[PDB]
């Protein structure tokens, strides 16, 4: 819930709040729309995502 | 069978997996298909690309 500059193997700084984020399938790690806009990262240890 | 050269088109659902696919080089529907890129087309006359 604040303005950060997150660095999961790549940089991008946007805000971070708890995700639902049920299509994640086959091994993935960021959960990209159309326009490629990143949302929907996931912890590269952990399996919560963000 | 042997693979070639060619432009296809492939369609994605929401579980992230390939469930339709169109080659453009098979018959004038295709290539109409391939055009306007949608798998279903409307009545009218169009114009296609080689
Ligand atoms: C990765 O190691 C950290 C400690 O460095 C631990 O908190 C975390 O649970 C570990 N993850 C796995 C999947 O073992
Ligand atoms: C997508 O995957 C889920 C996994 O539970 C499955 O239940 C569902 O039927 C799949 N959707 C399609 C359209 O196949
Ligand atoms: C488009 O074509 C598919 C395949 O025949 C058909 O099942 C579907 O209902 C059509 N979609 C629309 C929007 O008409």
């Amino acid at each position: 819930n604040q303005c950060v500059n997150f660095n999961f193997n790549g940089l991008k700084g946007t805000g971070v709040l708890t995700s639902s984020s049920k299509r994640f399938q086959s091994f993935q790690q960021f959960g990209r729309d159309a326009s490629d806009f990143t949302d929907s990262v996931r912890d590269p240890q952990t399996l919560e995502i963000l | 069978g042997y693979l070639k050269p060619l432009t296809f088109m492939l369609s994605y659902d929401l579980n992230g997996t390939i469930k339709n696919a169109v080659d453009c080089s098979q018959d004038p529907l295709a290539e109409l298909k391939c055009t306007i890129k949608n798998f279903n087309v409307s009545k009218g006359i169009y114009q296609t690309s080689n």
